[PDB]
């Protein structure tokens, strides 16, 4: 009639899972429950089938034979739980199947449902924690270090990546059963081989060098089909280094459907920015700020007004104060 | 080094359910395997599978299926991985690799959105703003400024160049912001008086353009 499984989750290897299925519209009572498991579409395997009305005959398959228990709750419902010996091969679509004749044979098992989605991820025993992120003034020196646990520390190869949206990974330096890799001048690596870690070390920060920063680790048969583990890594963003307080250059662009104002070379970063018409705020006007290489901050605030118009930029960056017009 | 992958385009946008498939051309192979690496929002950068050339063969890696994810042979020097069923656990960025010894050298990736939302997919509108004489003059250095607007992925890739140097020039980008259907960028460089009256161009690379480039000239 209507059997509808409802289990299974997205966990990882060794963990606990339990599988129902509601059954309606039979006597639940006279027929036998049973389980059964695909790996991604059919060969439908029986792995579990419990007996008659919380029956006395419950017999597993030797796939989870010593981690499986299969129950029926007669209020319209059969449970089948796995133990913490969950690994990943078993995970797939789990269905839930009712029994239901000398010369007429018909299947023994039957009416099953949509199945239920149980995805058991693996879980890695390379374990790499980096630490030391934060936001760094230009020059200084940055030091990151990475928490390695579950393997053998002084054999294995480990590396640091720079991961940036929109630029491809890049390798900054490591270590292996030798000496010193890349480690001369500004991007420097070391290690401690009794706490298990590895370090970082980039000299003379710029502001190219933010970004996201992986220790990561080769695991693999040791040729060009090893993989990399990376780690969660740690954000590194790099601001201007103080200096003297610097008043902008303020200018002003047109291109007969929009206007730019152009904040150039201040310091402090804090500045407030204001575009008029007549009087009033312009239809949009959004303000985009960053810092220059040469130590100072820029930025331009762009809106839309039309070519036979007045418009005014206001910039507010510091005791000081200026406005720049057009008119029409 | 040496080795350089290329991946194009830069985004896919599909509905749930639907296929995709990404690109990777691998210049100056060393290694004949390509690794197909997957980077999701919270989450650590992690290998899909292993593919290994001359013998057209997809190893993905415990945790992936073959129904899944499965690479195969682009062009004579492209490798191709295919993404099927797409599901909103899908989305990320996915950056090929390769081994040269030691190091491993990633692609700038390409970013996978599946969204169970209908889209639109148009394409950037640029805008530009040329060089005042008030700001070579008392600065002694023009800027150029052009906005991106009303495009949808959100995922451009932009770029300035001087007309005979293959290197783009070094620029500032402004954050991808907008929402919805609608979203902009802004990105402006500034030059010296004597790279002043050169030719620039001007490039940005969006999915709504397919894998060529568009290019603006300015002068
Ligand atoms: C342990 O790490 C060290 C340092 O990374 C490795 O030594 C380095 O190996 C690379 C190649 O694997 C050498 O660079 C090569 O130079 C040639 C000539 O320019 C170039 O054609 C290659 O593409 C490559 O760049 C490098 O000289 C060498 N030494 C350094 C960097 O100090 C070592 O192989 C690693 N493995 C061990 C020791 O088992
Ligand atoms: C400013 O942001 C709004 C957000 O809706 C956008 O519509 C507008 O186009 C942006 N301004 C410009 C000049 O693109
Ligand atoms: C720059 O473009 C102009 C187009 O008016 C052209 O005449 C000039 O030759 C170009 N410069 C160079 C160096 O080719």
């Amino acid at each position: 009639v209507k059997l509808l499984e409802s289990g299974g989750k997205v966990t990882h290897e060794g963990q606990s899972v339990t599988l129902t299925c509601k059954a309606s519209g039979f006597n639940f009572k006279d027929y036998d429950m049973s389980w059964h498991w695909s790996p991604s579409g059919s060969n439908r395997q029986l792995v579990a089938s419990i007996s008659s009305k919380t029956g006395s005959k419950t017999e597993y398959k030797p796939r989870i034979q010593g981690r499986a228990y299969i129950t029926r709750n007669n209020e319209a419902n059969t449970v089948s739980l796995t133990l913490i010996q969950l690994r990943k091969e078993d995970s797939g679509i789990y269905y839930c199947a009712k029994l239901e004749s000398r010369y007429i044979i018909r299947e023994q098992w039957g009416n099953f449902g949509p199945g239920t989605k149980l995805t058991v991820l693996p879980l890695e025993k390379t374990l790499l924690t980096e630490s030391g992120g934060g936001t760094y003034q230009a020059g200084k020196t940055l030091s990151l270090k990475c928490q390695t646990s579950g393997f053998q520390f002084k054999t294995s190869q480990l590396d640091w990546y720079l991961w940036t949206p929109g630029h491809a990974p890049l390798w900054l330096t490591g270590l292996n059963s030798s000496s010193t890799d890349a480690t001369e001048g500004r991007i420097t690596s070391s290690r401690e081989d009794n706490k298990n870690q590895i370090f970082l070390q980039i000299e003379d920060l710029g502001l190219r060098d933010s970004g996201q920063y992986h220790c990561a680790r080769r695991v693999g048969n040791g040729d060009d089909t090893d993989k990399l583990v990376f780690g969660l890594g740690t954000r590194v963003i790099v601001e201007p280094r103080p200096q003297a307080p610097l008043s902008p250059s303020v200018f002003l662009v047109r291109d007969q459907n929009a206007v730019a104002c152009l904040i150039r070379n201040f310091y402090p970063k804090e500045l407030h920015v204001s575009l008029t018409s007549s009087g009033t705020l312009i239809s949009a006007q959004n303000l985009t700020l960053a810092p220059m290489a040469t130590g100072t901050y820029s930025a331009i605030h762009i809106g839309r007004v039309g070519e036979n118009d007045a418009i005014t930029c206001s910039v507010k960056h510091l005791e000081k104060e200026i406005h720049m017009s057009h008119q029409a | 080094t040496g080795v350089a992958l290329e991946q194009r385009p830069i985004s896919i946008t599909r509905n749930a359910k639907q296929s995709a498939s990404l690109n990777c051309k691998i210049l100056n192979p060393v290694s004949d395997y390509v690794h197909w690496y997957r980077s999701q929002e919270g989450r650590a950068p992690e290998r899909l599978l292993v593919y290994s050339r001359s013998k057209s063969e997809s190893v993905p890696d415990p945790g992936f299926s073959a129904d899944k994810v499965r690479a195969y042979k682009g062009a004579d020097d492209t490798c191709r991985l295919i993404v099927s069923d797409l599901q909103v656990s899908d989305s990320g960025v996915y950056h090929c690799a390769s081994w040269d010894g030691r190091v491993k050298v990633f692609g700038e990736g390409t970013r996978l959105i599946v969204t169970e939302s209908a889209f639109k997919k148009k394409p950037p509108k640029p805008i530009f703003f040329l060089p005042t004489s008030e700001e070579i003059k008392q600065k002694q250095s023009g800027t150029y400024i052009c906005l991106l607007e009303d495009f949808f992925p959100n995922v451009v890739k932009t770029y300035w160049k001087e007309d005979g140097n293959s290197q783009p020039l070094d620029a500032q980008f402004g954050p991808i912001t907008g929402g919805g259907n609608s979203y902009s960028q802004v990105s402006w460089l500034t030059v010296k008086e004597d790279v002043l009256r050169k030719n620039l161009t001007y490039f940005y690379q969006h999915e709504d353009l397919g894998m060529e480039p568009k290019a603006f000239s300015i002068s």
